[PDB]
Parts: C-alpha cells; structure tokens; sequence
C-alpha cells in the first residue's frame, strides 16, 4: 500500500533487503512473505512409558 | 560566428554557499521510515558555489 | 538582462537520510562536515542525547 513513484521500484526493508517490488512489464504495487516457516519440534513421553 | 557581446563585463567568479542544495536520490530504490546512509558523488554542504 | 544561475560542483561525500511514510527524503545530514555530523552519522541518528 506504499507511494511508489514511477522509476521508484524496489522497497527495502530495515535489514536492506528486497521488500516491495513493481512489475517492469505491468505498473503494479507488490509485497513480498518469505517463505520457509521456522523449524520441525518433536513431542513425545518417555519411550518405556 | 566571431561577434563578441555587447556588455561582456569581465567579472571575477563570487562565491555563494549551498546551504542543503544538492540531496538527490542515490537510485531508483524505495524507503520506508529508514535513517539510511551512503557515501556518493555529493554537494558539499555550505561550499563556495560560484 | 535579470538572470541568476548558481554553479555546484560534485564530490563524493557522506549524508545521513530520513525517510517518511510516503518514502521522500525528510531530511539530509552531512558527515564530514565537524565532529557533531561525524557524531550523528556514527550513531545512526541526528537526534543525539
Ligand atoms: C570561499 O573562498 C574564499 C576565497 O576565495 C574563502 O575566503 C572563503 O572562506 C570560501 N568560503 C567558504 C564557505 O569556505
Ligand atoms: C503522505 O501523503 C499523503 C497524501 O496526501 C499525506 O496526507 C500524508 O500526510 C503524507 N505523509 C507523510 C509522512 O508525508
């Protein structure tokens, strides 16, 4: 939902990476989630019980 | 052509201060509430400009 | 006739930027222009305590 100027095209974050982008064939505001949600936890009780 | 002008005054170069004269884009890139910080071809500020 | 044009000449220095909501640069602070500009461009801030 941000101001994009015209030849404004790439949003940085505060970690100065790729935000928000802008198609080059079709003007368009864009947002970018990554991907690669956190990691795998494991319950389990005790292997005896 | 070789005509010179008319009133060509031989003035010496003064001198004036640019003040914060000279803050352009550095790219064509977007920011959002960031205190960002670059080194590039500047302005200087408060330099003798012609 | 009444005509004014100011000539400036470039050199590669350093500024502090401030951008707003809508992305413009607020405001502009120099480096190495005393030791108060080397101080707020080494803190990342122009608001020093
Ligand atoms: C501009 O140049 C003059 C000498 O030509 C010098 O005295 C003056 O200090 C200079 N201006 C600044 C802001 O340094
Ligand atoms: C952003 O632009 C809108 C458009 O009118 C304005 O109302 C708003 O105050 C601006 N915000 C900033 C931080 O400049």
């Amino acid at each position: 939902n941000k101001k994009f100027l015209p030849f404004q095209q790439f949003g940085r974050d505060i970690a100065d990476t790729t935000d928000a982008v802008r198609d080059p064939q079709t003007l368009e505001i864009l947002d970018i989630t990554p991907c690669s949600f956190g990691g795998v936890s494991v319950i389990t009780p005790g292997t005896n019980t | 052509q070789c005509v010179n002008l008319t009133t060509r005054t031989q003035l010496p170069p003064a001198y004036t201060n640019s003040f914060t004269r000279g803050v352009y884009y550095p790219d064509k890139v977007f920011r959002s509430s960031v205190l960002h910080s670059t080194q590039d071809l500047f302005l200087p500020f408060f330099s003798n400009v012609t | 006739g009444a005509a004014a044009y100011y000539v400036g000449y470039l050199q590669p220095r350093t500024f502090l930027l401030k951008y707003n909501e809508n992305g413009t640069i607020t405001d502009a602070v120099d480096c190495a222009l005393d030791p108060l500009s080397e101080t707020k461009c080494t803190l990342k801030s122009f608001t020093v305590e």
